[PDB]
């Protein structure tokens, strides 16, 4: 139920595990990092993005990502800044696919 | 009673949540790809257009505009739309404009 993705500092996707591609139903590159974020989770994801940029790490306990068929996928994600020659280079995310029950339970705790 | 829509900086619908079906009578796919002003009463369009341009200019500030929205039943529905641009936390580029569209 776990997979990884790699992103520019602005969170646009540059690569993702094939397992993550099949969960979301998709290409997935050539897309902005916020185009699939559920509108009720935009603030939550943007706040984690700032945590990642200022701190080098962030955690999102639950948020929704729109799948190809239009349905929402609940996700739980850790993010980390990867550096290169002492400068921020890219972002690596580790995701866990959440069922809707656990996602809605975590939504109220986030 | 409201629904959320996302727009590019020109006003084109790029996402609409399904609450639009009950609020204004269209399916989301009927709105996607059209400009918001195409659903606006002719007398209200200039105010809508300038409000949308100002949302983009005042990156991040939340603005409000009232205008008549043309429902699928071909009635003019008075709408209050709260809008803001979402800025990318790294690049500060405008990703899109978020509108909360409420029948009044």
């Amino acid at each position: 139920n776990m997979f990884k993705s790699k992103h520019k500092l602005d969170f646009s996707l540059v690569s993702m595990d094939q397992r993550g591609k099949h969960i979301l139903g998709y290409e997935l590159v050539n897309m902005g990092g916020y185009d699939l974020v559920h509108y009720d989770d935009l603030a939550y994801v943007a706040s984690a993005h700032q945590e990642l940029l200022k701190t080098g790490a962030s955690g999102m306990i639950a948020y929704r990502y729109q799948k190809k068929d239009g349905e929402w996928q609940w996700l739980q994600t850790s993010s980390r800044l990867v550096y290169k020659n002492s400068k921020p280079d890219f972002v690596i995310c580790t995701h866990r696919q959440l069922m809707d029950e656990e996602g809605h339970d975590l939504l109220g705790k986030r | 009673t409201e629904f959320i829509s996302r727009h590019n900086i020109e006003g084109i619908f790029t996402f609409v949540d399904h609450r639009c079906v009950a609020t204004v009578g269209y399916q989301p796919q009927e709105l996607l790809g059209k400009n918001i002003v195409e659903f606006c009463h002719p007398e209200d369009q200039q105010l809508l257009r300038d409000s949308f341009q100002q949302v983009v200019k005042l990156k991040g500030q939340v603005l409000s505009v009232m205008f008549r929205f043309r429902s699928k039943t071909r009635e003019w529905l008075w709408m209050r739309t709260s809008s803001f641009t979402f800025q990318n936390p790294y690049s500060d580029e405008i990703e899109y404009i978020i509108c909360t569209n409420t029948n009044v």
